[PDB]
C-alpha cells in the first residue's frame, strides 16, 4: 500500500542470497544392468 | 475488551499539508496510507425483546460495528494510476463523489466490535471509553454471509460508511488518525465531514483495573495536546454524542 | 511577538527624531539667547551649572543614540537567527554484485 | 546549500545593516561639519543641506525596509528528517565502494 513499507521490504528482501541459511544438494547416480539404478541424494545444511 | 483514552479535533484542508509536516517533524515517522468499511447494525424491531429487565434495567440494547479493509484498487479511479500510492492522492479526495459505490458494497456482504457511552463525572480530562471486540475468521454452510450471520444473530443491517487518511503512529503507543468519512447510500456518496479532516489522537489500555498505566497515559495524551497549542485545539468531545444505544439515537460525525 | 518587535522599534524610531530635533536645538540656541520681550523664555540664571547641564544634554544624547543603534543592530540579528532556525522544512544488479562478491570470497578462502 | 529565498533574505538584512552603518557614518560627517559652520565660515553651507537631507532619507527608508522584512515574516508562516534516509544513502556508498574494489581495473 504505502511507498515506505514497500521499499524497505524490497531493500531488505534485496539481501535474502546473503541472509539465507545455505544449503547443499549432491545427487548420485550408479550405472547398474537389469534397468534397477539406486539413487543417492545427499542434502547439506546449516541450520 | 480496552480502555481508549482519547482526544478530537478537526482542521480544514488548507492547513492540511503544512500540518504533515509538523507531525513528520515532531514523531520522526512518516505517514502511511490506509482505509476501512464500517457497517452499524441494529438489534431486529421485528423482535419483542421481553428480557430487558424493565423495572431493574439490567442492560439495554446496543449497535454493533463490523469493519473491514477494502483495497485501494477499488477507490483509485482511471485519472490515478499514475501517481504512486502515498498520502498525496487525499488532496484530491475532496469531491463527494468516489469510486466505491452501493453496489459493489453489496456485493461484499471483519472485526465485531461493541462500545458503551464514556464515563460520567466532569474531573476527567480525557475520552475514556470500553470496547469489546472479537474477530470472524472465515466461515461455511449452506448461507455463509456476513448478512445472514448477523440475522441470524438477531440483528439487522442500518446504514455504512467509508473512512480514508493517514496514521501516524508516536511513542509510548499513542496514534494520531487523520480522517476522511463518506456515507454511503444507494441514493448516491456524501463527504460528511467536507472540506476538512477529522482528527483523533488516542492510546489503548489493555485491562482497567491498573491505574498507574492509566495515569501514564493522560500524562501522555495531555503533554501531547500541550505540545500542539497554538496550531490545533484537541478537546474532549460530548460525552452525550459518543452514546451508541438504540433508544436515543445520534451519530457523532 | 513580532507585533511587540514592531511596536519597539516604532518608539525606537521616534525617540531617535525627538532626541534629533533636541540635540538639534540644543546646538543651535547653545548661544545663550537674551530678549528683552516677556515672550521669550531663557534663562541663564547660575553661571557654571549652565555648562553643567550642556554636558548633561551632551551625554544624554550620546548614550541614547548608542544605545538606540545597537538595541537595533542586535533586533536584526535576532530576526536573521528566527529566520535560519524556525523555518521548518536498481536491485537485481544489487543481486548479481553481490552473487559475484560473494563468489570471488569463496574462490579466495 | 540554503534554498535561494533565505539567500536574498540574509542579503537583504546585509544591506539593512549596511545602510545603518552608512546613517551612522553620516550623522558622523554632519556633526562634523556643524562644528565649522557653528565656527564662522560660511563656505560649506550648501553642503549641509545635502547631508541633512540624505541623513533623513537614509534613516526613514532603512527603517521602512525592515519593516517590509518583519512583514514578510508575517506571511512566511506556513510555508531527523534527513535521517529517514540517511542509512539508505550510506547504504548506496558502501556498495558503490564494493563495486570499486569489484574491478581491479578501476582501481588506478
Amino acid at each position: 500500500d504505502d511507498e515506505n513499507i514497500t521499499k524497505l521490504n524490497k531493500e531488505i528482501r534485496a539481501f535474502d542470497k546473503l541472509l539465507n541459511i545455505p544449503r547443499r544438494e549432491l545427487k548420485i547416480n550408479l550405472p547398474l544392468t537389469e534397468h534397477k539404478s539406486p539413487n543417492l541424494s545427499l542434502m547439506l545444511e546449516s541450520p | 475488551m480496552v480502555q481508549q483514552l482519547s482526544l478530537f479535533g478537526s482542521i480544514g484542508d488548507d492547513g492540511y499539508d503544512l500540518l504533515i509536516s509538523t507531525l513528520t517533524t515532531i514523531s520522526g515517522n512518516p505517514p502511511l496510507l490506509y482505509n476501512s468499511l464500517c457497517t452499524v447494525w441494529k438489534p431486529n424491531p421485528s423482535y419483542d425483546v421481553e428480557n430487558v429487565n424493565s423495572r431493574n434495567q439490567l442492560v439495554e440494547p446496543n449497535r454493533i460495528k463490523l469493519s473491514k479493509e477494502v483495497p485501494f484498487s477499488y477507490l483509485i479511479d482511471e485519472t490515478m494510476m499514475d501517481k504512486p500510492l502515498n498520502f498525496r492522492i487525499l488532496k484530491s479526495f475532496t469531491n463527494d463523489k468516489i469510486p466505491l459505490n452501493y453496489a459493489m458494497t453489496r456485493n461484499i456482504l471483519w472485526s465485531l466490535q461493541i462500545s458503551d457511552i464514556p464515563a460520567a463525572g466532569n474531573n476527567r480530562s480525557v475520552s475514556m471509553q470500553t470496547i469489546a471486540e472479537t474477530i470472524i475468521l472465515s466461515s461455511a454452510g449452506k448461507n455463509s454471509s456476513v448478512s445472514s450471520l448477523m440475522n441470524g444473530l438477531g440483528y439487522v443491517f442500518e446504514f455504512q460508511y467509508l473512512t480514508i487518511g493517514v496514521k501516524f503512529f508516536m511513542k509510548h503507543g499513542l496514534i494520531l488518525e487523520l480522517q476522511k468519512i463518506w456515507q454511503i447510500e444507494e441514493a448516491g456518496n456524501s463527504q460528511i465531514t467536507s472540506g476538512g479532516f477529522l482528527l483523533k489522537a488516542y492510546i489503548n489500555v489493555s485491562r482497567g483495573t491498573d491505574i498507574d498505566r492509566i495515569n501514564y497515559t493522560e500524562t501522555a495524551l495531555m503533554n501531547l495536546k500541550k505540545e500542539l497549542q497554538g496550531y490545533i485545539e484537541l478537546s474532549v468531545p460530548d460525552r452525550q454524542s459518543m452514546d451508541s444505544r438504540v433508544a436515543h439515537g445520534n451519530i457523532l460525525i | 511577538m513580532s507585533n511587540q518587535a514592531l511596536y519597539e522599534k516604532l518608539e525606537q524610531t521616534r525617540t531617535i527624531l525627538s532626541v534629533k530635533l533636541a540635540e538639534l536645538i540644543n546646538m543651535t540656541t547653545i548661544a545663550d539667547r537674551n530678549d528683552d520681550d516677556e515672550g521669550s523664555f531663557a534663562q541663564e540664571n547660575s553661571e557654571l551649572a549652565v555648562a553643567t547641564t550642556s554636558v548633561m544634554m551632551v551625554n544624554n544624547q550620546t548614550m541614547q543614540l548608542i544605545k538606540n543603534v545597537q538595541d537595533l543592530l542586535i533586533l536584526t540579528r535576532s530576526i536573521k537567527e528566527k529566520w535560519l532556525l524556525n523555518q521548518i522544512p536498481d536491485e537485481k544488479q544489487i543481486e548479481e554484485l553481490l552473487d559475484n562478491c560473494i563468489e570471488t570470497f569463496v574462490a579466495e578462502k | 546549500m540554503q534554498p535561494p529565498y533565505i539567500q536574498e533574505r540574509l542579503k537583504s538584512l546585509n544591506d539593512i545593516e549596511t545602510q545603518l552603518c552608512s546613517m551612522l557614518q553620516e550623522a558622523s560627517q554632519v556633526t562634523f561639519i556643524f562644528g565649522e559652520l557653528k565656527r564662522g565660515n560660511e563656505s560649506v553651507k550648501p553642503q549641509f543641506e545635502n547631508h541633512v537631507k540624505q541623513f533623513y532619507e537614509r534613516l526613514d527608508k532603512s527603517t521602512t525596509q525592515l519593516r517590509k522584512e518583519i512583514q514578510l515574516l508575517d506571511e512566511n508562516v506556513g510555508t531527523n528528517k534527513k535521517a529517514l534516509g540517511q542509512d539508505t544513502e550510506k547504504m548506496e556508498e558502501q556498495l558503490d565502494l564494493l563495486s570499486a574494489i569489484l574491478d581491479p581495473s578501476k582501481s588506478k
